[PDB]
């Protein structure tokens, strides 16, 4: 396997890298704990599409009953973090 | 998985739900990226066309035909993640997650080695004991009467408390114990 | 964990005047346990 | 109804002694540790070390009563005395046929 | 043979004048001892038999038996050494009392020269087991189990004994040698033909065959521990002994007496194997198994050629065997989880290894898988059956795939998959198991060298 | 227009093309409610007597019971003696015996036959 300990600072970077990109939002104005649906204005369509790109990105699917209510960055990282079973 | 579900879904769930499910299956079917990327914008606009209908009658007439649709063409082979319900190595881990009480059948000789570890076990049974005697009586006094309508589980509320029923969340064995 | 027993139940069935019981029998008395019958 | 829905008098169904919890090395045999051990202690030696190998060995060199040697070196002498002298092996009659006696039938 | 009688009636004083905690000991060492000394009789010779005296004699159908008689008390023992601990001293004397009246039964029984004494003791080897099954047993139903077994038997049993005095009173004798060398044929008559199912009723109602096997599954299922094995591996073995002794009398009329239970085997075979599928309790399905396998062997001893004779005794003892073992490892099963319930505990391999490598090599025998003594004799009796009818071989195979099927099946339920969440008393398996389970495989693996002891008198 | 799906016994509709949730009226809504209530109630009472620490045992099912019950002991005394159950009964249990019965006498007449006549080139068949 050789897989690498990935950690919640790795994760929590991942998880902007992958934001950052997404250019409906700018990267100056988002932070760990921005929101989705107030601070930046995305829609629910477009909440499914990042939960989406993360989903491809780390290799594993999110149920929707799950997905659909992460809201924040922060939190997307913490289920990620509760998923894989990271200590710190 | 962790959320307990509602009674019903709503409309707004649906669609979001086909649109999953739809976006998944067109990248099933476009194998390379910038396919993808254009066959998923061309979904998008042709999913977003019909977003400010106001009556309720023709929306749900609507996302029928959608589903119709999906399940003619819907990839008989869809790509699925390997840990996913449907994945190459869903359960492959399954046989080597050994439960914690186990531990407690432990030959003392067994138990020689590693007793750090197991007195920190004995530190989490003790305050297991005190937290269970705690939340029994907090979630008889939270609950409404005639039984609870969901299943979703309060947090906890005083200082020393704990949430209730978290000793069998808490210690699961690993996502893959060995 | 524990070998059933009969009780009060099973052991019932047996208390009649006959087994299987019927409709003709059914106002059938058992005998007094001392075999002495009232002097009316 | 002022019963008090208690059928019978009974005794609580007690719940299952662990045979490990006050004896660790217990071997399922008995609860008093000496006559446990002394009570695995015979059943292996009785019945692996004594029964299981010597009565294997004592089958496995059992004589030969069966006759199977016998019968190989009796069918050895008879094919090649059958042989030598040119008769036809193996007799399709059993008994000779002027020992038996048939009922005429002259029908 | 006294050499053997004796010492099983010395076992009873032995035991009654044992201290109270050191009765399961002194039983289980002279029971084995008196295992070794049964181990003599297994060197018969190509000739009649070993005639011992007029009254017992021990050929090479009836070795094997008595071997395996001998050697299952122990395992009885231990067996039953588990949930008596609670049980006051009286009664578990009571119970090895039983046990050592059972056997010594039994190894009369095998012997037997007269047919007779064969009946006589044929019909005492009931009471033992009768008040086995009603006293020492956990559920409610154990006393419509024991009148079932009691009356399915008597029923049939019973006209044999008038069959067997009329025998007597024309013939002249019973005793089995003349009875062999003075047999005439049986003319096609009305009673000659209920002669002969007199003669057969009695025994393919124990063996059981399909249509009257209805009391076999309460008595398995109802049944004490040691019950169920004794049941499983001998009680059943008495019926097919029976037939094959006594069909030297019964020719040439079973050459067409034989279709309706031929037919009614065979198709029974298919039909218990395919219930076994579609069980809920383990014991009821190791059960019906046993039913398949004694229909196979029914099968055989109705054709009645060299090779069915000997496919059948080495099936006979095979399952027996086997269906020993299982039945302990669903007592072992049972006593941890206290429910008898095939899916209601799963996943056990991951708590107890060794206990499913057991089971694994239980359902590999139970398989007939090669060069097991089990498939020994199954394919002894399929390449009779074929010569008896090329027809034969699409029921056996069935048999044999259906077969497979429901063992992985109770492998794979009770062994494989997720382990139940709210079950937390599976504690390590105790050592006493672990060399029950031991006891019980090795003779098979250790028989598979040496087939011609287990292959009758027609080898 | 699209080619429509054709359920079966061993392929059911699936839940989106299934018509019964988009024709929604209040008392469906409170139907949900009460299905969603009664298994919250099971599911609390189970997880209740599952954390307990001072339970050192198997959880006991009534359903599990229930289910065995119904599938082994309960079968006769519910039985009934109909044309229906007669007849599956005396086909099922008739029709088979009689059937290889008459397939194993004829091809035993027939090979008696042959015997007999002595055409049927038997060599080296010694086992038997
Ligand atoms: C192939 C020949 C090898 C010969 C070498 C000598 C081997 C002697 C073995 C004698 C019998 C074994 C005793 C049975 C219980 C085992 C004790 C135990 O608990 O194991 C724990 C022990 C320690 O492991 P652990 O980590 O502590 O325990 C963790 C768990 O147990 C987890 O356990 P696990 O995951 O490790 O699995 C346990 C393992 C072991 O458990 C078993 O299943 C063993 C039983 C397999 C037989 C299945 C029944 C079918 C009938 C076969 C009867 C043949 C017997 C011949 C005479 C035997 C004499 C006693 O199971 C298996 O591996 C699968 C076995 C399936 C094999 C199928 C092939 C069978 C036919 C092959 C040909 C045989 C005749 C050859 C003729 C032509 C060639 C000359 O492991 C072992 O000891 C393994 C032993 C080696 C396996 C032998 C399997 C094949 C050999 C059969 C007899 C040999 C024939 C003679 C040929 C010589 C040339
Ligand atoms: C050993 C290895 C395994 C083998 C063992 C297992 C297999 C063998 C044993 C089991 C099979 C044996 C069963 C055969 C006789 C048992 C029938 C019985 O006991 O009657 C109880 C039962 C008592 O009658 P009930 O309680 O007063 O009336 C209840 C019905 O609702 C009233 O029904 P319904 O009045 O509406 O209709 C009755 C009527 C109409 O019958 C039909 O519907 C069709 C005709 C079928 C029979 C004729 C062909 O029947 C007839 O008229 C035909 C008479 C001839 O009779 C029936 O319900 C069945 C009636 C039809 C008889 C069919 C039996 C023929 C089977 C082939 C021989
Ligand atoms: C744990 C990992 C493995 C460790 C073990 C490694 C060692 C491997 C050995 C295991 C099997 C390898 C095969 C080797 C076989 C060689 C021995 C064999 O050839 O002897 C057999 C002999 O074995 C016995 O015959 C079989 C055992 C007897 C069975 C009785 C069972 C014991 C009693 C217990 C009660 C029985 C209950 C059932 C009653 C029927 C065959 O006898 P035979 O080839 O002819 O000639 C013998 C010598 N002569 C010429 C003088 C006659
Ligand atoms: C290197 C060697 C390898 C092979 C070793 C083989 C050893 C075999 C040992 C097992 C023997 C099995 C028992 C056999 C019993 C049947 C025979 C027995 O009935 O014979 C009796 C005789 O038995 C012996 O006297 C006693 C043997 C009993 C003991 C066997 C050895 C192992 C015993 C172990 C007991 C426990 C040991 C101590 C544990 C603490 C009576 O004989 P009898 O009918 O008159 O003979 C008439 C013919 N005569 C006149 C020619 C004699
Ligand atoms: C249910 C679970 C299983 C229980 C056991 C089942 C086995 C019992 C079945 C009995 C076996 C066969 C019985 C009779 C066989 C003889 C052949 C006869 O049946 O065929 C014809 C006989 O014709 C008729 O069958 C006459 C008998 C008819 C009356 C018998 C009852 C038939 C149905 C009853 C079934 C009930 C079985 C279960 C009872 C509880 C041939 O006619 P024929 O060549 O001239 O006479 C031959 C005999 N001779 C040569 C001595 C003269
Ligand atoms: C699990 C339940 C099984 C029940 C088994 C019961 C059926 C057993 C078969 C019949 C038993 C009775 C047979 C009689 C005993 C044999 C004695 C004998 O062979 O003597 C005959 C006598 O034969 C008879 O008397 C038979 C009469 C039968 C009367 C009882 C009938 C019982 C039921 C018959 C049908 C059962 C058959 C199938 C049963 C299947 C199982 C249910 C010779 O007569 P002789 O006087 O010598 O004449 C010579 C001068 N010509
Ligand atoms: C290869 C497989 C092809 C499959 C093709 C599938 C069919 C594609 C065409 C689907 C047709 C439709 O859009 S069916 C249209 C269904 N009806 C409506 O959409 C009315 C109002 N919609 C909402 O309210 C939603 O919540 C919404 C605003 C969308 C998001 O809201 P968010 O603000 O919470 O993100």
């Amino acid at each position: 396997s050789d897989a690498p300990p990935l950690t919640l600072e790795a994760i929590k970077d991942r998880v902007l890298y992958v934001l950052k990109l997404y250019d409906k939002i700018d990267p100056e104005k988002l932070s760990v704990n921005s929101h989705f649906m107030k601070d930046l204005g995305l829609d629910s369509l477009d909440q499914v599409e990042i939960i989406m790109a993360m989903e491809d990105e780390f290799g594993f699917e999110i149920p929707d009953i799950d997905a659909e209510k992460l809201m924040c960055p922060q939190e997307i990282v913490d289920y990620i973090a509760d998923k894989k079973d990271v200590y710190e | 998985a962790f959320s307990a579900p509602a009674a019903y879904l709503t409309h707004q769930q649906k669609v979001l739900r086909l649109y999953k499910r739809a976006l998944r299956h067109l990248e099933s079917w476009c194998v390379h990226r910038d396919k993808y990327r254009y066959f998923a914008c061309l979904m998008r606009a042709r999913f977003d066309e019909h977003k400010n209908e106001k009556d309720m009658v023709k929306a749900t007439q609507l996302l029928r035909q959608a589903e119709e649709e999906f399940w003619y063409g819907q990839h008989p082979q869809p790509y699925i993640f390997p840990e996913s319900p449907g994945g190459t190595s869903y359960e492959r881990y399954e046989c080597y997650k050994v439960p914690e009480w186990c531990l407690d059948d432990w030959h003392p000789s067994e138990k020689a080695m590693y007793p750090d570890y197991f007195a920190k076990r004995e530190q989490w049974k003790r305050l297991r004991r005190e937290s269970w005697e705690r939340e029994v009586k907090q979630l008889q006094e939270e609950t409404p009467p005639g039984g609870p309508r969901t299943e979703a589980l309060p947090p906890a509320r005083k200082e020393g408390d704990l949430p209730p029923l978290w000793w069998h969340i808490v210690t699961r064995p690993r996502e893959r114990p060995m | 964990a524990r070998q059933w027993q009969p009780d009060v139940e099973w052991a019932e069935q047996f208390g009649g005047a006959v087994m299987y019981p019927t409709k003709e029998t059914a106002h059938w008395k058992p005998p007094p346990w001392n075999d002495v019958d009232p002097p009316k | 109804p002022p019963e008090p829905t208690i059928r019978l008098q009974e005794d609580p169904d007690p719940e299952d002694e662990n045979l490990y919890e006050k004896n660790p090395d217990s071997h399922g045999y008995d609860k008093d540790p000496i006559v446990d051990l002394w009570n695995m202690r015979v059943v292996f030696f009785f019945g692996f070390s004594i029964v299981l190998v010597l009565g294997s060995t004592f089958v496995a060199y059992l004589p030969d009563y069966r006759m199977q040697e016998w019968a190989r070196r009796e069918a050895e002498r008879l094919v090649k005395y059958r042989e030598a002298n040119g008769l036809p092996l193996m007799e399709s009659n059993c008994f000779d046929p002027n020992k038996i006696q048939l009922p005429e039938d002259e029908d | 043979m006294l050499k053997i009688i004796i010492p099983t009636t010395m076992l009873l004083p032995m035991t009654w004048m044992s201290k109270h905690n050191m009765i399961w000991i002194n039983a289980t060492v002279h029971s084995l001892l008196i295992s070794l000394i049964s181990l003599s009789l297994l060197n018969q010779l190509g000739e009649n038999s070993l005639n011992f005296s007029l009254t017992f004699f021990s050929d090479s159908l009836s070795a094997p038996l008595l071997v395996l008689t001998t050697w299952l008390l122990p395992l009885m023992l231990m067996a039953s050494q588990s949930h008596l601990s609670k049980e006051t001293t009286t009664r578990k004397k009571l119970y090895i009392t039983m046990l050592i009246l059972l056997q010594l039964f039994l190894i009369m029984t095998f012997t037997a020269t007269e047919l007779i004494l064969f009946y006589i003791l044929f019909e005492a080897t009931l009471v033992p087991t009768l008040i086995i099954i009603t006293r020492w047993g956990n559920q409610t139903e154990r006393l419509n189990a024991g009148l079932y077994f009691l009356f399915y038997t008597l029923a049939g049993s019973l006209p044999l004994l008038v069959a067997l005095v009329y025998i007597q009173n024309t013939t002249g004798s019973l005793n089995f040698l003349i009875i062999h060398y003075w047999s005439h044929p049986l003319s096609n008559s009305w009673s000659n033909i209920f002669m002969w199912l007199a003669c057969i009723m009695a025994f393919m109602v124990k063996m059981p065959l399909y249509g009257l096997h209805l009391w076999l599954p309460k008595a398995h299922v109802e049944a004490p521990i040691a019950g169920s094995m004794v049941l499983a591996a001998v009680l059943l073995k008495l019926g097919g002994y029976g037939m094959m002794r006594i069909t030297t009398i019964l020719n040439p009329l079973t050459n067409y007496m034989a279709y309706p239970f031929l037919m009614l085997s065979m198709w029974g075979m298919i039909m218990t194997s395919s219930i076994c599928l579609r069980q809920t309790d383990l014991k009821s399905l190791i059960a019906y198994s046993s039913v398949s396998h004694m229909a196979l062997v029914i099968v055989a001893i109705m054709i009645q050629t060299p090779w069915s004779f000997m496919g059948a005794t080495a099936l006979m003892i095979a399952h027996g065997l086997t269906s020993s073992m299982l039945f302990c490892l669903a007592n072992t099963n049972y006593e941890r989880v206290h429910s008898r319930t095939m899916i209601l505990a799963r996943g056990l391999q991951t708590l107890l290894p060794l206990m499913a490598t057991w089971w694994l090599v239980a359902s590999l025998t139970n398989l007939a898988l090669p060069p097991s003594i089990n498939l020994i004799g199954e394919l002894f009796i399929i390449t009779a059956s074929f010569s008896w009818s090329n027809i034969t071989i699409i029921l056996m195979g069935m048999n044999m795939m259906i077969t497979a099927l429901y063992s992985l099946y109770m492998l794979i339920t009770t062994q494989r998959g997720k382990y139940t969440h709210h079950i937390n008393n599976i504690k390590p398996s105790f050592t006493r198991e672990n060399a029950l389970m031991a006891l019980h495989i090795l003779p098979l693996l250790l028989l598979t060298l040496n087939p011609k002891m287990i292959l009758g008198p027609l080898y | 227009s699209f080619p429509k799906y054709k359920p079966s016994r061993l392929a059911t509709l699936p839940a989106t093309l299934d018509p019964a949730e988009y024709d929604i009226s209040p008392e469906t809504r409170k139907a949900q409610a009460e299905r969603l209530a009664i298994r919250s109630r099971l599911k609390r009472e189970y997880l209740l007597q599952y954390n307990d620490p001072n339970r050192l045992g198997v959880i006991e099912d009534p359903a599990l019971i229930r289910w065995t019950y119904a599938r082994s002991a309960n079968i006769y005394p519910n039985f009934r003696p109909t044309p229906k159950t007669s007849l599956l009964g005396a086909l099922f249990g008739i029709g088979p015996l009689f059937f290889w019965y008459y397939v194993f006498k004829t091809d035993r007449d027939k090979k008696e036959k042959l015997i007999q006549e002595g055409k049927l080139d038997q060599t080296f068949n010694i086992s038997y």
